[PDB]
């Protein structure tokens, strides 16, 4: 169909903004199934 | 520890590709790719 | 000031050879002036 019906024209660009990435409190772990658990938090497990 | 998760992703520079959607009466699906004129076409994302 | 220097490029982080891909990524001199995407966070902005 003709690709112009939708618009495509402007682009947005947006500054990284602010990160607040300090403080943990009440670490409400939780412990799941071996075989729930997926490929990157096994490695860091087996780094552990 | 999502909510950390997505700050340390919008912590970053971004840019987006806005659209405006209008019916089709259809099953419709785009194929969008960037196009440089010192280089070839190269694919982005997916989207119907 | 100096703006020819900063569209000049550091070296030798540009090159494939160094292991550490984010110096890939922000070889460039402008980007630098914000540390939001460097991940590394001041816990105290005080002085004495």
């Amino acid at each position: 169909w003709p690709e112009n019906t939708f618009s495509h024209t402007t682009i947005i660009h947006e500054e990284g903004t602010t990160h607040e990435e300090t403080g943990e409190h009440q670490e409400l772990h939780v412990r799941s199934d071996v075989s729930s658990l997926t490929r990157e938090q096994v490695q860091s497990l087996r780094e552990a | 520890q999502l909510d950390h998760y997505i700050d340390e992703r919008r912590t970053k520079d971004r840019t987006f590709v806005g659209l405006h959607l209008q019916n089709i009466g259809t099953s419709a699906l785009v194929i969008l790719s960037i196009k440089p004129k010192d280089g070839d076409s190269y694919e982005v994302a997916k989207l119907a | 000031c100096s703006v020819e220097l900063f569209r000049k490029k550091l070296e030798p982080f540009d090159r494939d050879t160094n292991p550490i891909e984010l110096t890939r990524t922000y070889s460039t001199a402008k980007s630098l002036f914000s540390y939001r995407q460097l991940g590394y966070v001041y816990d105290d902005l005080s002085l004495n």
